[PDB]
DNA sequence: GGGCAGTCGCCGTGTACCTCTCCTAGAGCAGCATGCG
RNA sequence: UUCAAAGCGGAGAGGUA
DNA sequence: CGCATGCTGCTCTACCTCTCCATGACGGCGACTGCCC
C-alpha cells in the first residue's frame, strides 16, 4: 500500500534531458531552454525573461501573480498571460521545474573519462593517454583507413603527419582514393557509434575460450562491460554529452547581506561561464571563422563544463573572488558535510531545548527536574489545547495574549499538562544506547536540569560544565513507546556485559563502609542482650549504645560472618539432653536430637541498620 | 626580581620596522624604468614624512573608526636626453598606528598581531635508511624567499641534485653550468675519488653542454638554447628580486659551513655549493667534524613578529603598483606627465588593509582580564601562512623538546586539538635580533657565584658544552655554593658534578614558567595537568563589584598589574590639591600641577566593565611611585581576581557529589561575587531606490502604551529600564504598495534587559563618516548587575572547578566553636584522586592570616631552604595565631588542621574534626544565563526546509547519527519517524501534526521528506536517471513510475505551521 | 641493541688489548669493528683545534 | 614476451554547543570644490 | 474575503564538555 | 569680478594565463615505466 518500492539508476539519453525540461504551455511553442547569462536585475529586484531565473521556465516569483501585474487572484487557475506568457500559480512549483542547455559542440562526460575504472578508454580497447589524447585537441584519430598501407584504425596521427600524409592525398596522382578520413576534435561519438556489441562480445567470447596466460584478465573485464551494456539496452555514445540540464533556482537561491549586497552562489558563476562561451562559439559558427580559432573556442567550452561537473578533477582548478575554489555539483554530495551525512542521516528538529546540569537527591530515579521557563515553550500547543477545553478562553489568539501576559492559571495549567508526560535526555558524545534515555519531568526553580545521582556513570555525566538536551514526544505511540522502552527505572543490566550497572558508586559507599565497619575505641555499651532488630535500633537512635559497639541481638533466619569457624565449639552437654553450642559469632540451642530452639549473632548496630533496611525495602 | 618590561617584542618589532624595515623595502624598488629607458621614476624613500593621527586613541574608539596615521614619500621624474627633473610628494597609504599597550585599534576593536615559531634558513643534512639498502644521506638548501636546493647520495656512491620540484640529475652539469673548471673543484673538495666516480660513471660535461643538458631538464618541450639555460640560471638563483637568503640565512649558513662570505651579499654562491657537497661526501664518509641535524632544535627555529609580516604585505603591495606604474607611463606618447599622476596607491591600501583585517595572524584582543590581555600579546603559534597545517602537524612537533629549558612554558597550552600547537614565552626570556630566544644566567667562578657581574644571555645552542646549575640551589651569602653533588645539565642531560666544575647558574627559580603558571602558591605540591586546568582558569575570571587582594600571594602580583595601563603612579613627591569622581590633581614643590582624568564604565570587547576609581583624599602627602588610582581589577597596585572566603571540607547530604559546590546566602546579599556586564545595541538608517528610510516616532499599528520612553525623535532617553521586546529606536522602511510605510523599529533581543547608559548617535552634515548609502547610525549602551546564582561555575587556583548547585540559609550551615557558619562546603573525595595538595596548605596558611591580619607571600619552590619547610612554616604560623588570639580551640596539636564543627539544623556536632580555612576563589565567564534555550517552532531553512540553527535566532537541536544508532538498538521505530519527518522537513505534516494537537485529534501518517527530492533533484543534475518505481500486479504489464514532486491533496501546505482559528 | 660512549675528559688515546678488523657488509662498508676487546686508555691534555 | 622494482596519484583521518570578524575587480559617466588674471 | 513581514549562505580564529 | 580642472559617488558588466604559491603527514591500493633477460 505504499507508493513506491524500488530506487533505479541508469544513463540519461539526450531524449529523456530534453524531456525534464521543455513543458508545453496553450500556444504553438515550447519554453524550456535558458538562452541568456543574466540572473536577476540591476535596477529592480526582478528576473529576466531569458535567463537563470527566468519565469516563464521555472514559474512565478509571487504566487497567483504574473510578471506583468495584469493577473491576480486564486479565481485565475491554470490560464497563462498574454503580455509575457507567465503562468499564474503558487511559487513553490519554482522548486521543481528543470530547463536544460543546448551545446553547439558536444563534450565528454568527466565522470565516465576520468575514473580510476575509465570506461570509454575500456570500451575503445585504447589507453587513457590516447582517450585523453585526441579529446582536448592534442591530436587526430584515423577513422577511415581505406586503400592506404602505413594507416591503421584508431591509430594516433600528429599536427606533422597529418600534413605529411596531406600532401600525398591532395595529390590525386594515383592509388589514393577513397579519401582516409582523421579528425582532431573528440570524434568520439563516432568511435563509440561504431561498436557492435553483440558481434564484440561473441569474438571475446571466442577468445576467451582458448588459452589464458595470466593477463586475460583485460578481456574479462571488457566482457563484462559489454554484457552490462547489452543487458541494459543502452548506449555507448551517450556518455558524450549534446544537452545539460540546469538545477531548479530556489537549489541556487540569492541572498541580501546586511549593508544591501548580494552574496550569489558558486553554481550561478559557473552557469554564466558556460552559457556565455556556448553563445560565443555559436556566434563563432555563424560567420564561418578560421577553424584555428573555433577549435580554440571548442576546448574551452569543454574545459567549462568539466569545470561545472566536476572542479579540479582532470585539470586546473577554477578559483573565484579569492584565491579559494568553487563549488562544483560532486561538492554538495560527496564531502563528510554533503547532503548525504548532513541532511539526510541526521537533522534538526523542533520541540527541543539545551541546558547545564545539576545535581538533585531526594529525586527517585525515573524523575528529573526541569525548569519552569523551558517547559512553557517545549509545551506550548498541549498548554493552548487544556486552555482552550477547560478554563473556557475562546480562540487560540486568546490562549497566545494569555500565555504572554503571564497569567496566574498558566502555571497551574501546565502542572496538570506535563504529568504522565514523559521526556527524552541526551549528552553529547552518545558511545552506547544509554546515553540517551527516558525521565518524568518535575517543574523546578532556576536555570538549571536536575539529574539523579544514579545515572551518572551510564551517562558519563559530571557536575562541572556538562550540558543536555531536551526532546518530548507527541503522539500516542512515541509516549507508550518511551514509557514502555526506554524509562531510566528498567536500564539494570548492560548490553555489553549482565553487569549491573545502577549502584552506589562514591559518597555512598563510603556512608556504607563507614556504617558498617568497626572501631577497637568508642564502644560504651558493648555486650548488651537486645530481642529483636527494631528493638537495637531504638536503643542505638536515642543515645545508650555506639555505632561500632558489639552487641548480642535474637535473630531467628540466615547468617554469613566472615571470619567465621565453620566447626561447633565450645559444646556444653546441659541437663534434659538440651545442647547449647557456642561458636564466634551464633549462640544456637538445639534440643536432643531435634530442630533448633533459639539463636543469638554478635553484631553491631550500623550492621543491623543496613540489614534492616534491605529487609524493609523488599518486603514493602 | 630583575624583571624587564613584559611586552617587548611587539614593541621592538614595531620600532624595527619604523626605523630600517619600511626603508629596506622602498629603496629596493626605487628605480622604475620604461623599456624605451626615456623616464626614470625615483622613490627617495628617506623622509616619510609621517602625518598626525586625525583621531584620538579613545574618540577612534568611541566613534568605532580607526587609529592610523599618513605616509608621504618624495619621487623625482627625470627625463633622458632633454633635461627635465620635476620633485613632489606623493600619497602611498595610511598605516595604522600602535597604541602604548601593543595592540591595534581596527574598526573600533582592539585587535593584536601573534608571533609566529617557523624554520630558519640555512642547509640540513639528514640521514634516511632503506629497508634493505645502506645508510644513504641528503642535504636541503633552505632560503627565507625563493627556489630550494636539494642534494642527495645514492646507494652507488653517486651525487644527485634537485631544484625545486623537476627531475633529479647529477651534480656534474650544475658545477660546470655555474663556470667551473676542473681544478678548482678538484682541489675544493677534499676526496676528490667519490666524485671522480661519479664524473666516470656520468661523464664529463663542458659548458655549452652542461647548460643545454640544463636547460632541457627545467623546462621540456621547448628547443635548448645557451642563452636559454644562462637566463633560467640567473633568474633562479641569483636574482636579488627573486632568491633572499636573509641575514640569518647568511649567517647560519657561514656558521655551519665554515666558509667566510660577506654579510651583505644575501644570494647563493660557488663556495656555498662546492662547501655543501663536500660536507655530504665527509658525512658520509665518517670523517668526524660532521653530524646530521635535528630540525625540532630551538636553535634551528626562528620567531617572526609584526614588523617581518608586514614588511612582507608592503613587498606585494609594492610590487603590483611598479606593474601598474610601468603599463601605464607608456601608453602616453607626448610626456605631459607629473609623478603625481604617475602613481595610483590603491594596491598597496588594499593589502594593508587585508593584512590588518582579514588575515589569519591578526587576532581578535583576549579582553576577559588584565592577566588574558597580558597572556596574549606573549604567545607563540605554530601555524599561519608559511608554518604548518593542523593535518600535517603530528606527534613530533607537539612534544616538549630538553632545549625548551627556560624558554617556553612546559604547563600553559590549551586541551584538544589545539594541545602543544600554541605556547607561551616564559619570566626572563627574550628574542634577539636574529630571532632566536635568550635567557640569562649568573657566572660562577671557582665555585662562587659573582652576583655583581651582569648576567649573560645564551642562545639553546650555546649552552650545550657548559655546565649549567638550576636555580634553586642555595648560597651562603651570595656566595659559595654549598652542598657537595650539585645537580647540572650537559649536552641535553641531567647529571651530578662537583661545585668546583660548574660555570653558570640560572637566576630566579621561576624562570622556567610563565606570568600566569608564577602566581600560583604551593605548586611544587600539585600535579602538572591540575597546574595546566588552573593556570589556564585564571584567564576566565570575571572582574567584580570590590575587588580584593589575596592573602596567601605569590609576589608577582604588583607586576602583573603594571602592564594593562589602568594603575596610575604619581611622578610628583608632592601633595594632593583636588581630587574628585573622575579627575586627579597632585602639586609638586614649586614644580607646577599634574592632572589625570579616570575612565569611567567603559566597555570591553568582552562585555565586561572597565572602571578606574581614586585611592588618595584630599591633601595628603604623597611620595614617588605611589599609587594614586586603581582599575577595575586590582586592589592597591596588585591584581585582585577573586575573594576570601570560609571554606570546610566534608560532604553535605549529597550536594557536594562529583565536583558540586554548596554555598551559603550570605554570599548573595553581601554583594560578594556580583559583576557589571554593558551591551551594545546598533541601528542604521540607509537609502532605497522605493525611497531613504526616516527614524521617527510615528511608528503604525503601535499604541501609546509602547512609546512611554521615547524622546519625541524616535530615541530611548538615558536612565530608562527596559526590559524584553522594548522599542529602542523607531524606524520605517518605504515599501511599495495610503499610508507605504512599514515599522522594523530595533528591539532588545529576548533575555536582556538592564538601564540605558548612553546613545551617542552620528550623522552626515556634521563632520561625521558614514558608510555609502547610509544617513546616520545610533549605538545604544545597556548595562545590567549579576548575582551568583545556581548554575554558575567557581574556581580555585589549584585546577578545582565547580557548579554552584544549593545555595542554603545562613542556619543551616555548619558553625565554628564561636558562631560562625562557613561560606563553602568541598568534598574532600576529589583532592587525593587528583593530588592537589597544595590547596589545603593555602587553606590553612589563609586560616592563619585571617587571624593575625599579616597577609603573606609564599615563592614556588621553597624547600631549598629546609627538609619541609611549608608544613613548618604553617606550623609555627598556626602556633603563633593560636597564642596572640587566646582561644585555644583555634589549633589543636592532636589533629593540627581540623576543629570541631556543629549541626545548623540539629545543633549535634559531628563524629570527628574537620578541615577548615580561608580560600581564594574566582567567578568564570561561564553564566547560565548564556546556556539555556529552548524552541517550539521557528524559522526554516531555505534549500532544505529544516529548522535553523543558533541560540540567536531560535534555532533547533541537532539529532545526529550517533543519536539515530543509539534509538535503533532500543527498537524504537515510531519515535525515530516522528523526529525524521513530523518535527524536522514534512512541508505538509507538519501544520497537520500541530493542528491536531491543539483541536485534540489522532496525528495523521506522514509523507516523504523535502531532502530526499532535493537529493534527487541534485542527481538528474548531474546526468543520472535515477526514479522511483511501483512494481506491476499482474504478469506482463510493466512497473510504473512514481512522481514525487506532485501533490495530490489540493490543501493548504504553508511555509511554516500555523494556528487555525 | 646499541649504546655510544662519549669522553669525560680531552686527550690521547691508547689502546691496550683491542685489535680492529675491517667487517664489510651490504651496510657498514667502513664498519671497523673489535675482534678481541680490552681496555681504552685517554691520556689527559688541552686539545687545540 | 614475462617479470618485475620503482613511482605517481587518489582515498581516508570524533560528536554536540558557544563567541568574534569579513565577504569582486576594472572601466565609464556626471556633479561640486579650488587658484588665477 | 486576502497575508505577512522576519529569516537567511560561505570563510577564518578562539573556547567549553 | 568670473572662469577652468581633480575628486567622489553610482552603474555596468564579465574571465582567460602565468614566476606557482608549495616543496615538514602516513598508510593503502591501483595504474604507468624503465630495465633485464
Ligand atoms: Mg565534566
Ligand atoms: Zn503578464
Amino acid at each position: 500500500e505504499q507508493r513506491f518500492d524500488y530506487v533505479k539508476i541508469a544513463l540519461a539519453s539526450p531524449e529523456r534531458i530534453r524531456q525534464w525540461g521543455e513543458r508545453t504551455l496553450p500556444n504553438g511553442q515550447v519554453v524550456g531552454e535558458v538562452t541568456k547569462p543574466e540572473t536577476i536585475n540591476y535596477r529592480t529586484l526582478k528576473p529576466e525573461m531569458d535567463g537563470l531565473f527566468c519565469e516563464k521556465i521555472f514559474g512565478p516569483a509571487k504566487d497567483w501573480e504574473c510578471h506583468c501585474g495584469k493577473y491576480k487572484r486564486v479565481r485565475h487557475r491554470g490560464i497563462v498571460c498574454e503580455r509575457c506568457g507567465v503562468e499564474v500559480t503558487e511559487s513553490r512549483v519554482r522548486r521543481h521545474r528543470m530547463g536544460f542547455i543546448k551545446l553547439a559542440a558536444p563534450v565528454a562526460h568527466v565522470w565516465y573519462l576520468k575514473g580510476i575504472p575509465s570506461y570509454i578508454a575500456i570500451l575503445l580497447d585504447m589507453p587513457l593517454r590516447d582517450v585523453e589524447q585526441i579529446v582536448y585537441f592534442n591530436s587526430y584519430v584515423v577513422l577511415n583507413p581505406g586503400n592506404h598501407s602505413e594507416l591503421q584504425y584508431k591509430q594516433l596521427l600528429n599536427e606533422d603527419q597529418w600534413m605529411e600524409i596531406e600532401d600525398q592525398i591532395y595529390a590525386e596522382e594515383s592509388d589514393l582514393e577513397g579519401i582516409e578520413v582523421g579528425i582532431g576534435a573528440e570524434a568520439l561519438q563516432q568511435l563509440l557509434q561504431d561498436l557492435n556489441l553483440n558481434e564484440e562480445s561473441e569474438k571475446l567470447r571466442q577468445e576467451i575460450a582458448e588459452s589464458k596466460g595470466q593477463k586475460r584478465a583485460k578481456l574479462i573485464k571488457r566482457l563484462r562491460v559489454i554484457d552490462n551494456f547489452i543487458g541494459t539496452e543502452s548506449r555507448p555514445e551517450w556518455m558524450v554529452l549534446n544537452v545539460i540540464p540546469v538545477i531548479p533556482p530556489d537549489l541556487r537561491p540569492m541572498v541580501q547581506l546586511d549593508g544591501g549586497r548580494f552574496a550569489t552562489s558558486d553554481l550561478n558563476d559557473l552557469y554564466r561561464r558556460v552559457i556565455n562561451r556556448n553563445n560565443r562559439l555559436a556566434r563563432l559558427q555563424e560567420i564561418l571563422a578560421p577553424e584555428i580559432i573555433v577549435r580554440n573556442e571548442k576546448r574551452m567550452l569543454q574545459e567549462a563544463v568539466d569545470a561545472l561537473i566536476d572542479n579540479g578533477r582532470r585539470g586546473r582548478t577554477v578559483v573565484g573572488a579569492n584565491n579559494r575554489p568553487l563549488k562544483s555539483l560532486s561538492d554538495i554530495i560527496e564531502g563528510k558535510q554533503g547532503r548525504f551525512r548532513q541532511n539526510l542521516l541526521g537533522k534538526r528538529v523542533d520541540y527541543s531545548g539545551r541546558s547545564v546540569i545539576v545535581v538533585g537527591p531526594n529525586l527517585k530515579i525515573h524523575q528529573c527536574g526541569l525548569p519552569r521557563e523551558m517547559a512553557i515553550e517545549l509545551f506550548q500547543p498541549f498548554v493552548i489545547h487544556r486552555l482552550i477545553k477547560n478554563h473556557s478562553i475562546n480562540n487560540i489568539k486568546q490562549a497566545k495574549k494569555l500565555i504572554q501576559k503571564n497569567d496566574p492559571l498558566i502555571w497551574d495549567v501546565l502542572e496538570e499538562v506535563i504529568e504522565g508526560h514523559p521526556v527524552m535526555l541526551n549528552r553529547a558524545p552518545t558511545l552506547h544506547r544509554l546515553g540517551i534515555q527516558a525521565f518524568e519531568p518535575i517543574l523546578v526553580e532556576g536555570r538549571a536540569i536536575q539529574l539523579h545521582p544514579l545515572v551518572c556513570p551510564a551517562f558519563n555525566a559530571d557536575f562541572d560544565g556538562d550540558q543536555m538536551a531536551v526532546h518530548v514526544p507527541l503522539s500516542i505511540e512515541a509516549q507508550a513507546e518511551a514509557r514502555m522502552l526506554m524509562l531510566a527505572s528498567g536500564n539494570i543490566l548492560s548490553p555489553a556485559t549482565g553487569q549491573p550497572i545502577v549502584t552506589p558508586s562514591q559518597d555512598m559507599v563510603l556512608g556504607c563502609y563507614y556504617l558498617t565497619a568497626e572501631n577497637p575505641g568508642a564502644q560504651k555499651g558493648a555486650g548488651r542482650y537486645f530481642a529483636n532488630l527494631e528493638d537495637a535500633i531504638r536503643a542505638f537512635e536515642q543515645g545508650s549504645v555506639d555505632l561500632h559497639a558489639w552487641v548480642w541481638v535474637r535473630f531467628d533466619g540466615e547468617v554469613e560472618s566472615e571470619g567465621e569457624s565453620d566447626e561447633p565449639e565450645s559444646v556444653v552437654a546441659a541437663d534434659d539432653g538440651t545442647v547449647t553450642k557456642t561458636y564466634r559469632f551464633r549462640r544456637i540451642r538445639e534440643t536432643e536430637d531435634g530442630q533448633r530452639l533459639s539463636q543469638y549473632v554478635k553484631t553491631t548496630p550500623g550492621r543491623i541498620l543496613f540489614n534492616n533496611t534491605v529487609q524493609t525495602a523488599l518486603i514493602h | 626580581f630583575h624583571l624587564p618590561d613584559l611586552v617587548a617584542i611587539q614593541r621592538n618589532s614595531f620600532r624595527w620596522f619604523l626605523e630600517e624595515g619600511l626603508i629596506e623595502e622602498l629603496e629596493s624598488f626605487s628605480p622604475i624604468t620604461d623599456y624605451t629607458g626615456k623616464l626614470e621614476l625615483h622613490f627617495l624613500g628617506k623622509q616619510y614624512k609621517l602625518k598626525r593621527p586625525k583621531y584620538d586613541v579613545d574618540e577612534a574608539k568611541r566613534r568605532d573608526g580607526t587609529y592610523s596615521v599618513q605616509m608621504y614619500v618624495p619621487t623625482r621624474l627625470i627625463n633622458k636626453e632633454t633635461g627635465e627633473i620635476k620633485e613632489q610628494e606623493v600619497f602611498i597609504g595610511d598605516l595604522p598606528l600602535m597604541t602604548d599597550r601593543g595592540t591595534f585599534i581596527i574598526n573600533g576593536a582592539e585587535r593584536v598581531i601573534v608571533n609566529q615559531i617557523v624554520r630558519s634558513p640555512g642547509v640540513y643534512y639528514k640521514s634516511e635508511r632503506d629497508k634493505n639498502g645502506r645508510l644513504t644521506h641528503n642535504a636541503s638548501l633552505i632560503p627565507n624567499r625563493g627556489a630550494w636546493l636539494k642534494f642527495e647520495t645514492d646507494k652507488n656512491g653517486l651525487v644527485w641534485v634537485r631544484i625545486d620540484k623537476t627531475r633529479k640529475l647529477s651534480a656534474q652539469v650544475l658545477l660546470k653550468a655555474l663556470g667551473l673548471s676542473d681544478n678548482e673543484i678538484y682541489d675544493k673538495l677534499r676526496h676528490p675519488e667519490y666524485y671522480q666516480k661519479t664524473i666516470d660513471k656520468e661523464g664529463q660535461f663542458s659548458e655549452d653542454e652542461a647548460l643545454m643538458e640544463l636547460y632541457r631538464k627545467l623546462r621540456p618541450g621547448e628547443p635548448p638554447t645557451v642563452s636559454g639555460g644562462q637566463q633560467l640560471l640567473e633568474s633562479r638563483f641569483f636574482d636579488p628580486k627573486r632568491y633572499d637568503l636573509g641575514r640569518v640565512g647568511r649567517y647560519k649558513l657561514n656558521k655551519k659551513l665554515g666558509l667566510n662570505v660577506a654579510d651583505t651579499v644575501r644570494t647563493l654562491t660557488s663556495e656555498d655549493i662546492l662547501a655543501a657537497i663536500d660536507y655530504l661526501i665527509n658525512l658520509e664518509l665518517d670523517l668526524g667534524g660532521c653530524e646530521v641535524d635535528d630540525i625540532d632544535h630551538l636553535g634551528n627555529r626562528r620567531v617572526r613578529s609584526v614588523g617581518e609580516l608586514l614588511q612582507n604585505q608592503v613587498r606585494v603591495g609594492l610590487n603590483r603598483l611598479e606593474r601598474i606604474i610601468r603599463e601605464r607611463m607608456t601608453v602616453s606618447d607626448s610626456d605631459s606627465l607629473s609623478p603625481a599622476s604617475l602613481v595610483n596607491p590603491k594596491p598597496l591600501v588594499a593589502a594593508i588593509k587585508e593584512f590588518f583585517g582579514s588575515s589569519q595572524l591578526s587576532q581578535f584582543m583576549d579582553q576577559t582580564n588584565p592577566l588574558a590581555e597580558l597572556t596574549h600579546k606573549r604567545r607563540l603559534s605554530a601555524l599561519g601562512p608559511g608554518g604548518l597545517t593542523r593535518e600535517r602537524a603530528g606527534f613530533a612537533v607537539r612534544d616538549i623538546h630538553p632545549s625548551h629549558y627556560g624558554r617556553i612554558c612546559p604547563i600553559e597550552t590549551p586541551e584538544g586539538p589545539n594541545a602543544g600547537l600554541i605556547g607561551s614565552l616564559a619570566t626572563h626570556a627574550r628574542v634577539n635580533d636574529y630571532g632566536f630566544i635568550e635567557t640569562p644566567f649568573w657566572r660562577v667562578e671557582e665555585g662562587r657565584v659573582r652576583k655583581d657581574l651582569a648576567p649573560v644571555y645564551m642562545t639553546a645552542d650555546q649552552e650545550d658544552d657548559l655546565r649549567v646549575a638550576p636555580g634553586d640551589v642555595a648560597t651562603d651569602d651570595a656566595g659559595y655554593i654549598l652542598g657537595t653533588t650539585i645537580p647540572v645539565r650537559y649536552r641535553q642531560d641531567f647529571t651530578t658534578t662537583t661545585p668546583e666544575r660548574v660555570d653558570y647558574v640560572a637566576l630566579s627559580p621561576v624562570q622556567i614558567i610563565s606570568v600566569a603558571t608564577s602566581l600560583i602558591p604551593f605548586l611544587e605540591h600539585d600535579d602538572a595537568n591540575r597546574a595546566l586546568m588552573g593556570s589556564n582558569m585564571q584567564r576566565q575570571a570575571v572582574p567584580l563589584l570590590r575587588p580584593e587582594r589575596p592573602l596567601v600571594g605569590t609576589g608577582l602580583e604588583p607586576q602583573a598589574a603594571r602592564d594593562s595601563g589602568m594603575v596610575i603612579t604619581s611622578p610628583v613627591d608632592g601633595t594632593i590639591s583636588y581630587v574628585d569622581a573622575t579627575h586627579i590633581e597632585v602639586t609638586a614643590d614649586t614644580g607646577e600641577k599634574y592632572g589625570y582624568a579616570l575612565q569611567k564604565y567603559q566597555r570591553s570587547n568582552q562585555d565586561t566593565c572597565l572602571n578606574q576609581r581614586p585611592i588618595v583624599f584630599e591633601g595628603d602627602r604623597v611620595q614617588r611611585g605611589q599609587v594614586i588610582a586603581d582599575g577595575s581589577a586590582t586592589e592597591k597596585g596588585e591584581l585582585a581576581l577573586g575573594q576570601n572566603i570560609l571554606v570546610a571540607y566534608m560532604p553535605w547530604e549529597g550536594y557536594n557529589y562529583e565536583d558540586a559546590i554548596l554555598i551559603s546566602e550570605r554570599l548573595v546579599y553581601d554583594d560578594v561575587y556580583t559583576s557589571i556586564h554593558i551591551e551594545k545595541f546598533e541601528i542604521e538608517a540607509r537609502q532605497t531606490k522605493l525611497g531613504p528610510e526616516e527614524i521617527t516616532r510615528e511608528i503604525p499599528n503601535v499604541g501609546e502604551d509602547a512609546l512611554r520612553q521615547l524622546d519625541e525623535n524616535g530615541i530611548i532617553r538615558v536612565g530608562a529600564w527596559v526590559e524584553s521586546g522594548d522599542i529602542l529606536v523607531g524606524k520605517v522602511t518605504p515599501k511599495g504598495e495610503a499610508r507605504d510605510v512599514r515599522d522594523n523599529s530595533l528591539r532588545v533581543p529576548n533575555g536582556e534587559k538592564g538601564r540605558v547608559v548612553d546613545v551617542r548617535l552620528f550623522t552626515r552634515e556634521q563632520g561625521d563618516e558614514l558608510p555609502p548609502g547610509a544617513n546616520m547610525v545610533v549605538r545604544v549602551y545597556v548595562a545590567q548587575k549579576r548575582k551568583i546564582q545556581v548554575g554558575d561555575k567557581m574556581a580555585g587556583r589549584h585546577g578545582n572547578k565547580g557548579i554552584i548547585s544549593r545555595i542554603l540559609p545562613c542556619e543551616d550551615m555548619p558553625y565554628l566553636p564561636d558562631g560562625t557558619p562557613l561560606d563553602i562546603v568541598l568534598n574532600p573525595l576529589g583532592v587525593p584522586s587528583r593530588m592537589n595538595v597544595g590547596q589545603v596548605f593555602e587553606c590553612m596558611l589563609g586560616w592563619a592570616g585571617q587571624l593575625l591580619d599579616a597577609r603573606f607571600k609564599v615563592t614556588p619552590f621553597d624547600e631549598m631552604y629546609g627538609a619541609e619547610a611549608s608544613r613548618l612554616t604553617v606550623n609555627a604560623k598556626l602556633s603563633e595565631a593560636r597564642e596572640q588570639t587566646g582561644q585555644p580551640w583555634v589549633f589543636s596539636d592532636d589533629e593540627p588542621g581540623k576543629i570541631q564543627v556543629y549541626d545548623g539544623r540539629t545543633g549535634e556536632p559531628f563524629d570527628r574534626p574537620v578541615t577548615v580555612g580561608r580560600a581564594y576563589m574566582l567567578k568564570l565567564v561561564h553564566l547560565v544565563d548564556d546556556k539555556i534555550h529552548a524552541r517550539s517552532t521557528g524559522p526554516y531553512s531555505l534549500v532544505t526546509q529544516q529548522p535553523l540553527g543558533g541560540k540567536a535566532q531560535q534555532g533547533g537541536q541537532r539529532f545526529g547519527e550517533m543519536e539515530v544508532w543509539a534509538l535503533e538498538a532500543y527498537g524504537a521505530a515510531y519515535i525515530l519517524q516522528e523526529l525524521l519527518t513530523v518535527k524536522s522537513d514534512d512541508m505538509q505534516g507538519r501544520n497537520e501534526a500541530l493542528n491536531a494537537i491543539v483541536k485534540g485529534k489522532a496525528i495523521p501518517r506522514p509523507g516523504t521528506p523535502e531532502s530526499f527530492k532535493v537529493l534527487m533533484r541534485e542527481l538528474q543534475s548531474l546526468c543520472l536517471d535515477i526514479a522511483v518505481y511501483k512494481a506491476s500486479t499482474e504478469d506482463y504489464e510493466e512497473d510504473k513510475e512514481v512522481d514525487l514532486m506532485a501533490d495530490v491533496n489540493q490543501r493548504r501546505t504553508p511555509s511554516r505551521p500555523t494556528y487555525e482559528s | 641493541a646499541t649504546k655510544d660512549v662519549a669522553t669525560d675528559l680531552a686527550g690521547e688515546i691508547r689502546f691496550q688489548d683491542i685489535v680492529p678488523e675491517e667487517k664489510t657488509d651490504r651496510q657498514g662498508n667502513t664498519t671497523r669493528i673489535a675482534q678481541r676487546g680490552g681496555l681504552l686508555w685517554v691520556l689527559a691534555g688541552d686539545v687545540y683545534n
